[PDB]
């Protein structure tokens, strides 16, 4: 379940929303809802 | 299926690559003209020339699918990741306008240039891919024919 450090959509660093089904951690801005903590 | 013909002016795309990434800049994305205002131009450009019912039906289907397709792709896989925080900036200004009417045709041609690598992920038949790539390359040619008022002329060196 070890989420890899770098981004799952571009390769950057920072805090990303974890995923359990896959260790994919996309940037909070690199989703396709473009969202800040709103939702 | 594998190939397009990007005419040797869109020297622009790779420049688009540099500024956003190295020579740090940005595109503020309330835009006029928008994508939807140019498809509906080229359509009206070419559809006056198609002869049979087959041609006009397939052209209409492709164009409607293209506005909707740019809509559904523009968010998740069409931005350089520096126009990403700014995408969040713009997503709060207009909440009641579809993404197919805020960007000029400079992201659309990114779609045009990366389309074949996406049709090499689906099991289309030869005539689907043939007519599709024919239409989008004709669109690229029409765009280089009129790039006066369509492409931007400056970049917005913006804060993070
Ligand atoms: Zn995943
Ligand atoms: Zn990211």
């Amino acid at each position: 379940i070890r989420n890899v450090d770098y981004c799952s959509a571009c390769g950057g660093r920072g805090l990303f929303i974890c995923c359990e089904g896959c260790p994919c951690s996309f940037h909070l801005s690199c989703l396709e809802p473009p969202l800040t903590p709103e939702n | 299926k594998h190939k397009i013909s990007v005419p040797d002016v869109l020297l622009w795309l790779v420049d688009d690559w540099e500024n956003i990434t190295k020579n740090q800049q940005l595109i503020a994305i309330p835009r006029n003209p928008t994508v939807r205002a140019a498809i509906a131009a080229f359509r009206e450009s070419k559809i006056s020339h198609l002869n049979n019912e087959i041609d006009v039906d397939v052209f209409e289907q492709a164009m409607a699918g293209l506005v909707i397709y740019f809509n559904k792709c523009l968010g998740n896989m069409l931005l350089y990741r520096f126009e990403r925080q700014q995408y969040l900036e713009i997503r709060q200004q207009y909440p009641d306008t579809e993404m197919c009417d805020l960007y000029g045709v400079e992201h659309l041609i990114r779609l045009f240039v990366s389309l074949p690598e996406l049709i090499d992920r689906t099991n289309m038949d030869s005539q689907s891919i043939e007519c599709l790539l024919n239409y989008i390359e004709e669109f690229l040619k029409y765009l280089v024919l009129h790039k006066d008022e369509y492409f931007i002329k400056e970049y917005q060196n913006a804060p993070p």
